Parts: C-alpha cells; structure tokens; sequence
RNA sequence: GGAUUUUUGGAGCAUCGACCUGGUAUUGCAGUACCUCCAGGAACGGUGC
C-alpha cells in the first residue's frame, strides 16, 4: 500500500537505534527506509550516573537531515505541516 | 511459503511488536507490507527502563522489530 | 437488445442517447463502443347495505334558547353516535315546489333521521365535534 | 439570588427532564446489544446526574428556615418587588431573544439521527471500557488468566478447558494452596471480574451490591456460613475445622487465629474478602461464563476458515455557447447574466417584466433591447 | 425575551407567598401605577405565567426541599428506574387510548358518509 | 511455481530446516534462542526460508538480575518471532 | 479577541535565528494567555510581541519551552507559579513592560535554571539599587539586561538588605 | 526479496563544551564550521575505555 506517503511533510520524529529521537518535517522517503527531515532536531538522552542527577536530554537542530533505514527504528507523528 | 504474506493480512489487530532495542509497541496494526513494515494507530510504546508513552501513530520497520504477539483469537491455518 | 438505436425515415440509424447518425448497419454496431458513448451511458359500501331500517318513531323536543333540540332515542347498544348534518332542500323523493329552505337531520344506525327545517341562514353551527352531545349513560341527544 | 425559589424549581424541572429522558430511552425497543449497552450507560450517567443535582438541591435548606418567615408576611411585599423592579429597568437595547431557557436542557438531554448518544454522553465510547473479544458484555475475555494460571502453576499440563473447570468451582476443594502466591493472582481475576459486574449492568446499584456482599462476608461468612453434619464449622483463613459452635468462638479470639499465623485474619482478611467476592461473582454471573465457554468450545472445535470468519465479525460547451460570460443588467436591480441568449431569454419573461412593471413602462416589443432605467424611461416618454 | 421572562418569573415568585386568591402582591401592584399586561388571562403568556405559579406553588411542598428530604429519588436508582417504566407504561396507554380515539373517529366517519341523507322527516 | 514449490519442499524435509519440519510433523516442541537471551519453548505452527516461525502456546524464559538472578518467565498464546534474531534452535528440548 | 487553540493552530511555527523552534504570535492583542497546550511541547520559544496581556499567568505545562518573548506589553503584575509550568526555561524577555514596585520580581527567582533575563525599558529599573536586588533575588541569572553579572556586584547585592 | 553499503542483527584515564576574574590590539560590511593571546580558581557537564 502506500501509508508511508500519507503521513509525508508532517512534523515526525524518527526513534534511532542508539536512543536518539530526530523530529523534523519528513519530506522525502524511498524503499530503503531513508528519511528527509527538514529542518530536524535530534534529542539524545544523557545517564545520570549518580543518586540523585535526573535524567536530562541534550537537542541539537541540524536542518535538513538525510538518515538512512539502518539506523532508524520507529517513525511516531508529533505536529502537523505548518 | 513466505511468511510476510501471513502477516501483511492482518488490520485493525491489537497486536504487540516487541523491537531489538528494548522497545515494545503493543497497538491495533493497520498496515504490513512485503518488508515488514508494521503501521499502527493508537499504540502505546514501553521503551528500556522508561515509562510507556501513548502515540497517536507509529511505523515500525522490519529489521528493527523482534518478535510480535497476536492475540488468542486469531487462526493460523486460514492465515497461511 | 440496445434501447438507443433507432431506425430514421431515411433508412439509417439514430442514436438518440448521444445522438449521433450512422448511414449503414457497421457504424451503428461500432458507435457503441467509445468514449462519447461510454460518457453518455455514464451519465446517464358493506356498512350501507348492512344497516337496518325499520324507521321507529322519534321523539325529538325544540326549545329556542338565548345566549337548542333534545332527541330522546332508544338503546343502540354501539359506539356509534348519532351524527347530524344540514342539507338543503332541493334533493328530494318527490321534489315538491318552493323549496327553498334548509334542513338540519340527524340519523343514528338503528333508527330513522329526525329533521327539522331552518327557515333562518345562520343562527347556530351544525357541526359534530364543535355544540352536540350524546349521553350514552341515559342515551340523550343534544345539539345547539 | 432566589436559591429557596428559583433554584429548587430549576433542580425540579431538570430532573423531571432526566426522568423524560430516562422515560423515553426505556419506552424506546432495542435491536443491536452494543447500542442497548450504550442507552444503559447513558442512563446511569443521566441517574448520577440526576442523583447529584438532587443532592445538591437537599442542602439548600439552611436559610430557607430563616427566610420562611420574612417570605410567608402579608405586611411586607410589593416594596422589595417594586424595588426589584425597578432594579431589572435596565437598557432593552439587547435585541435577541432566547428561547433556550428550557429548551435546550430538552435538546441536551437528546440524541441525534446520525449517532444515537446525548450530549452530556458525546464523548462516551463502549471500546473504551470492554475489549473486542468481550463483545460488550456477551462473553468473558479468560485468555490472559488462564496464561496467568500457567505461569504461576509453571506447568503446560493446564488446556482451557481445565482452566474453566477449575474456575467453575464455588465451594470444592482448591487446585493450589491456600497460603501460596497463586491466590495473590485470584484476586487479580477478581479485580477484572468485579469489574465486569461494572461492566455487565451498568443500571444497577453497585454501591447497595457491595454493600450487601461486606454485610453477607461480615455477619455470615466470618461466623461458619457452611455448616456441616472437623466436618461441623470450617474456616476460610485458619483453614482448619471445629468440633463444636463454642470451641469455633472460643478459637475465634485465640492468638494463633488473630494475629499468629501466616493466614490469619489480620493478614489474610483480604485474600478471603477477595475470594469470596469472587464467588459472589462467579455465583451472579455463571450464565456469562456458560456462553464464554461455550464461546470457547465452537471456538476450539472449529475449523481455520470458520474461526477467520467468526472473528470478522464542460469548459467547451462554456466557450462554444457564449457562456461565463459576465453581462450586467441595470433593469432588474443590476443582476447578473453569463450568456448573450439567455439575457435575451430572459428580457421576455416573468422576471424582467415585473422590473419593467414598477417603473410603469408596458410589456412591449420597443423595450427588448432596453437595459438601462433612464433610456426606456425616456423610451416610454417618447412614445 | 429576557427581561419578560425575568418579570414573570418575578410576578410568580411574588403570586405563590399570597394567602388568598385575590389579596396577593400583584394585585395591589396594578393600581399602584405599575403597568403589567401578563397579569389578564387573555395574553399568551398567561398560559406560560400560570405554568410558572403552579411550579412555584409545587416548589413550596412539604416534600419539595423545604422541611423535609427526598430519599427514594435521591438515593434510589431502582425508584427511579420504576418511576421511568411506569411513566412509559402510561405513555403507551395514553398512545393506546388515542389509537382507539382515532378508530372511533374513523368509525364514526365511514358510518356518517353511508347513512341515507335523503331520508326526511319532519314531524 | 510447481517445481520451485517441490525444490523448497525437498529443501524443507531433507535440509537444516528439517527439524522444523519435525515441528510440524508431529507437533513436538523446539526451543529457540534470541538475542536478548531469552529461550522460547513451544510448538512451531508456520515457518519459511528465512527462518522466520509462528509459535504457538509459548513460554518465553530469561535471566534478569535484580544478588542472583531470577528466572522470570512469561506464556504467550500465539506469536510470531523473526530469523535475524534466531540463534540456536533445538528440536528435542530437556523438559 | 481573545487568545484561544485556533490562533495558536493558525500561526506561523518555523525554526527561529537561534537555530530553535518559534512560533511567531504578534499582531494579536491578546488580553489573557490561555490554552497554549495545543502545540503539544513542540516548541522552544514563545513571541507574544504587540499584546496588551495585563498579567504573566496562566501558562500550561511546557518542559520543551526554554525562551519567553513577552516584549512590547502592559504586564503590570507577573505570575508566581511560572517554575512549575516552565521547568527548562532559559531565556525571559520582558522588556518594555509596566513594573513599578521591586517586589514583582520575586516570583522571577522561582526559576532556578533561569540565565538570561531582560527587564530594560521599564520604570523597575530606574529605582535605584534595582540591578542589586536583581541580582540578590536570582542568583542563578547570568545575563541581566544584556549585561553580565559582576563578581563586585555580587558582593554589593550579598552585602545590602542583610 | 535471506551472503560485506541500507530489510532476515555484532548481538580512574583521554578529549570537548562551558563558569568566573585582570592586562592586551583590531571599530571592521556578510552569509561564516570555531575564531586574539597570557595568567589564576573551579566544589559544572557530554562522549569512549
């Protein structure tokens, strides 16, 4: 069928395999599970490493941002197309 | 017989598609393709250590999914 | 078996769904199939007779009220109301001369109409629903 | 504000409207059991309401004691509504009116054509409260008990159909042990189950239920609710019998029985509470686990296909004609016309002659062509 | 369709605390110089207005909220649960009584348009 | 087609998958290792080339440490485990 | 006109200059900020330019937020519970506002991971010894009206109000 | 649709970003990775082993 295009150019945020979440506008995809997310941040969680540190999650925008079906795990719908 | 054209019949299913990475999406799936692809709506996601979170839709691909589990009021013969 | 297709006074054939004309037999076989036709085909008594009548005697009191008639009746053992109506005088057995006037009968199922003539145009309302009354409990009949 | 007048007339007149609404739903057949699932829920929502707008009208009785007296005098009067009067003169210029003061308690205590829920019940949905395989009360989803059971029994000898009949059981003998961590599960059984006797009649009080099932566990089950002819008086938590009525009461405060043991009533006293509401569940919907067995066994005994289908269930003819093309005439109120042959239509018509007819110009052929007032007024003065 | 509906609201709470039919507070309020047209029976809205005191009248019952306290229909859904089945048992005898009123009524006229109207008699 | 179809089922019964195919031969039960070290034991109802199988009543066990290690254990109904995460797969199991 | 989800959902949301997530709001006139929890903690920073909002309050629980623009405004009061609705707030500009007393500035200090701060243009600052207090209330702010704070400075607001 | 680049699985140390103090030269028009140097303190965090 043809629901991966039916969610195109929509604000989604692609879970990585590392644990990092990338949230951007995914214009473009293929048949290899790749992504073109305009204008996309990635989050990364960092360990506390202590008893009483919470649990923080460092974001960086990157723009646009070609990632590849090797990496990416779960693709999740977050805002719509501005 | 492959077993991708079992599960691409499959919609509107309460299934749960445990990941590799210690992720567990259990949802109703509405989509399956030949690669795997499992789209769901209305799933709930429990990650490693972490509170599971509510998404409204989600697309699993293939090779990051583990296993799945179907409930007990699906046959398997009619499927294959 | 084609409800479209036509024989004209020309000895030809008449599309009348996309009207078209066709002058031999093999055009008008392959008009059927195209885009304009396929786009056009788109597009496109016993209570009567049954009642007795012995015709008793009724017994019917007038009284000019100001601001009314009582019909004493037997009983029907029915839930049948004695109905009344006006009429006029020109419809008769007989048709006698100078009948110029009204009439006011009321008739019920067992015994024979009572009537009685209004010399007056309009003084009181006829109607059923609107000024009668039928005491079943003492079989009185009453209209104003 | 009149809270003693007012308020108590509007908590009447809205629970007269509940009581229409309950009256309506009730008089009204049912054909499909999801929808009468749906008008019983609603119902008991329109029941609560309908209790809360009661209680809150009850506790308005405090200054109506001490306004009774000021209200019932025949010497005061027609000042204060004088006064009050003359208070509501304000400005009148709020041209609108609003015929919703009882209305629209009427149209929201309604359902539609299109979906049958009023609206108070619009955002209720009966997929949120029972699974697909429950179907709405018709059957009782047992599969994630009886893995359950399989996993804390750590045995695969245990098919479902042992299952429902150890779980048909009321007062026999246990399959496992009292005291082991199995029962810990049973009321996790229970804790849906209860839930289904939530979910079964959602019209019935289950506040009165429930408290007739801790007054029938209170006063009958902890005083020998099985007697016998060891074998006389036997107790659910010590789980040891009695030779006599007087030795079970002297037993009853003994201190292995109150606090002693690893079962006793101090610790257990809710696993026994648990399990006996479970049998009262058991006990009240046994009809329900019938059809989810027999559900099972058609279920079981069917072929692949049988189980798959049970669980289904023109823009040249615009530019050719002279049309869209815009003509504007100045005769009958500057209206607009998209074609050259239909104005000319038009002009000798109804419509154009009841333009013409206002300005006292006759229907005659001279006035055709004529679009503008002041030419075919000059027209009708030249003629 | 406010303020009138608020100075009839006003005259029925002020109508309901009278001790008589004719001694009560709207009464004297006409000759007082107070214009009050919802006070004569041949308005529409007396209709509404009598509606109105007769709520208010009801509202002032012993069981109404004023000395006492309701039980049954307050914390009782079997009660009311038995009030609704009976008021729809009445609402299908009223529809059976109005079905049986309008086959009279069809009866009566299939019966008047086959008597003989020719048949006179004037005694 | 009819002899692809007859070459997959000659490699089915007489190659390394044959053990599969005594899952369904005589509904025995096989034990399949993953990759998170969590053993599933339980009948194989449907498998393919690539391994993957569809398990039918089975018990999913683990090591997870809380101290010693606990062996926590779960039972699905039905389920469905992909080939890239198959380790080792023993047909005749201990217990 | 009153703020509600469909001027939120109408407005333009894109990535700002500082390489974050903005959503522009000016030109509204908004007398009460309410329902902003429509954009579902997608964005870092929040322009209410040109509003004519009385008081900072009413603000839903954003942990993605982390730039507050409420420039060009007639707050005259500010909210006391903005550190709970606001946890990973950075950046506050409320420049050209109406703060007369320094008391308003106290619920201010409830941020704790707060560090730039913008209160120029306003009759709090021209009292004197406003720049201390600022200070002395907020320890963790190290930008101040674009100008960082000093270690003598420090010592003064330490050093005053004891 | 199973053989290395996507889809039937390799599963205390070093570096960087900061935070705070003083001197120092550049006053300059661009889509720039970062952007003067020295000295002192740190009881800040991320990454891999």
């Amino acid at each position: 069928s043809s629901k991966m295009l039916q969610h195109i150019d929509y604000r989604m945020r692609c879970i990585l395999q590392d644990g990092r979440i990338f949230i951007g506008t995914f214009k473009a995809f293929d048949k290899h599970m790749n992504l073109i997310l305009c204008d996309c941040d990635e989050f990364r969680k960092i360990k506390p490493k202590n008893s009483k540190q919470a649990e923080r999650e460092e974001k960086r925008v990157l723009g646009l941002v070609l990632l590849r079906g090797e990496n990416l795990v779960s693709m999740t719908v977050e805002g719509p197309p501005p | 017989m492959k077993l991708v054209r079992f599960l691409m019949k499959l919609s509107h299913e309460t299934v749960t598609i445990e990941l590799k990475n210690g992720t567990q999406v259990h949802g109703t799936i509405t989509g399956v393709d030949v690669s795997m692809n499992t789209h769901l709506k209305a799933v709930k996601m429990t990650l490693k250590n972490r509170e599971p979170v509510q998404l409204e839709t989600l697309s699993i691909r293939g090779n990051n999914i583990r296993y799945f589990i179907l409930p007990d009021s699906l046959p398997l013969d009619t499927l294959l | 078996k084609d409800p479209y297709f036509m024989k004209n006074h020309l000895g030809s054939y008449e599309c009348k769904l996309c009207l078209t004309l066709h002058n031999n037999e093999g055009s008008y076989l392959a008009h059927t199939q195209g885009k304009k036709h396929q786009t056009n085909l788109a597009r496109r008594v016993e209570v009567k007779k049954f009642v007795k009548i012995g015709r008793p005697g009724y017994k019917v009191t007038k009284q000019r009220d100001s601001e009314l008639f009582q019909i004493d009746y037997p009983e029907i053992a029915e839930g049948i109301m004695p109905r009344h109506r006006f009429m006029s005088a020109y419809e008769q057995r007989i048709e006698p001369p100078d009948r110029r006037w009204q009439y006011l009968l009321m008739a019920a199922e067992p015994y024979e109409t009572i009537a009685f003539k209004v010399p007056s145009r309009e003084i009181d309302k006829a109607e059923g629903k609107f000024w009668t009354h039928w005491n079943r409990e003492t079989k009185q009949f009453f209209l104003q | 504000m009149e809270t003693i007048l007012e308020q108590q007339r509007r908590y009447h007149e809205e629970k007269e409207r509940l009581m229409d609404v309950m009256a309506k739903e009730m008089l009204t057949k049912k054909s499909t059991l999801r929808d009468q699932i749906n008008s019983d829920h609603r119902t008991r929502a329109m029941q609560d309401r309908y209790m809360e707008v009661s209680g809150n009208l009850r506790d308005l009785y405090d200054d109506k004691d001490g306004l009774r007296k000021e209200e019932l005098n025949a010497i005061s009067g027609p000042n204060e509504f004088a006064e009050f009067y003359n208070r509501l003169k304000q400005i009148k210029e709020f041209h609108r009116k609003h015929p919703n003061e009882i209305c629209v308690p009427m149209s929201v205590e309604f359902e539609e054509l299109l979906k049958a829920r009023e609206n108070p019940s619009e955002e209720a949905q009966n997929l949120v409260e029972f699974t697909d395989e429950e179907g709405y009360g018709r059957y009782l989803d047992l599969h994630d008990c009886y893995l359950k059971y399989i996993n804390l029994k750590a045995s695969e000898k245990l098919d479902y159909i042992t299952y429902l009949s150890i779980f048909d059981q009321l007062f026999d003998i246990p399959k496992e042990r009292k005291n082991a961590e199995y029962k810990r599960y049973l009321e996790m059984l229970l804790e849906y189950l209860q839930d289904y006797t939530d979910r079964v009649k959602p019209l019935q009080d289950q506040n009165e239920l429930f408290g007739k099932i801790q007054a029938e566990f209170e006063k009958k089950w902890e005083n020998g609710t099985f007697p016998g002819w060891e074998e006389r008086a036997q107790r659910l938590f010590s789980t040891k019998g009695k030779s006599l009525e007087s030795l079970d009461t002297s037993l009853f405060a003994k201190n292995p029985k109150s606090k002693g043991t690893k079962r006793d009533t101090e610790r257990n006293k809710d696993i026994a509470f648990l399990e006996a509401q479970i049998y009262e569940y058991v006990e009240i919907l046994g009809e329900q686990r019938h059809l989810t067995h027999e559900n099972v066994q058609r279920k079981q005994a069917r072929t692949g296909e049988e189980r798959e289908e049970e669980e289904e269930e023109p823009y040249w003819l615009y530019k050719l004609h002279g049309l869209n093309i815009n003509y504007n005439c100045e005769i009958c109120g500057n209206y607009t016309y998209r074609g050259p042959k239909a104005f000319q239509r038009h002009f000798a018509e109804w419509r154009h002659a009841h333009g013409m007819r206002c300005l006292g110009i006759p229907n005659t052929a001279h006035f055709a062509n004529v679009t503008q007032i002041e030419d075919a007024v000059s027209l009708w003065a030249k003629l | 369709s406010a303020f009138d509906l608020d100075v009839v609201k006003l005259t029925a709470q002020f109508v309901a605390r009278n001790g008589r039919q004719f001694l009560t507070q709207l009464m004297q309020k006409e000759q007082r110089n107070y214009q009050f047209d919802f006070l004569r029976p041949q308005h529409s809205l007396f209709n509404y207005f009598t509606k109105l005191v007769e709520q208010y009248t009801k509202i002032l019952i012993p069981p109404k909220g004023l000395f006492s306290k309701l039980k049954k229909e307050a914390e009782n859904p079997r009660e009311v649960l038995d009030q609704v089945c009976y008021r729809v048992e009445w609402a299908k005898f009223q529809e059976r009584e109005r079905k049986k009123e309008e086959e009279e009524k069809e009866k009566e006229r299939v019966a008047y348009a086959q008597i003989d109207w020719h048949d006179f008699v004037v005694v | 087609p009819e002899e692809l179809q007859k070459r997959e089922e000659e490699e089915f019964n007489t190659g390394p998958l044959s053990v599969l195919t005594q899952s369904v031969k005589n509904n025995t039960q096989v034990l399949i290792n993953c990759r998170n070290n969590k053993k599933l034991l339980g009948r194989v109802k449907a498998f393919d080339r690539h391994c993957n199988m569809v398990l039918e009543n089975v018990k999913e066990m683990w090591t997870e440490v809380p101290s010693k290690p606990v062996n926590k254990d779960r039972y699905i109904s039905k389920m469905f485990l992909r080939g890239d995460s198959v380790i080792v797969v023993l047909r005749n199991p201990l217990i | 006109v009153k703020l509600t989800a469909e001027l939120i959902e109408q407005a333009a949301q894109y990535t700002n200059a500082v390489r974050d997530r903005e959503l522009d709001l000016r030109g509204y006139k908004i007398p009460v900020i309410e329902n902003l929890g429509a954009t579902l903690d997608q964005f870092d920073a929040i322009d209410f330019s040109d509003n004519e909002i009385r008081k900072l309050d009413g603000f839903p629980l954003l942990r993605r937020l982390k730039t507050l623009l409420v420039n060009n405004n007639r707050i005259c009061r500010i909210g006391e519970g903005l550190d709970q609705a606001l946890p990973c707030l950075t950046e506050l500009i409320l420049t050209n506002n109406s703060l007369v007393e320094l008391g308003d500035l106290d619920p201010l200090a409830s941020l704790k991971s707060l560090t730039y701060l913008s209160i120029l243009r306003n009759p709090v600052t021209n009292k004197k010894h406003y720049r201390l207090y600022v200070i002395y209330k907020v320890p963790q702010v190290r930008v101040l009206d674009f100008q960082k704070v000093k270690l003598k400075e420090r010592q003064e607001a330490e050093k005053m109000f004891k």
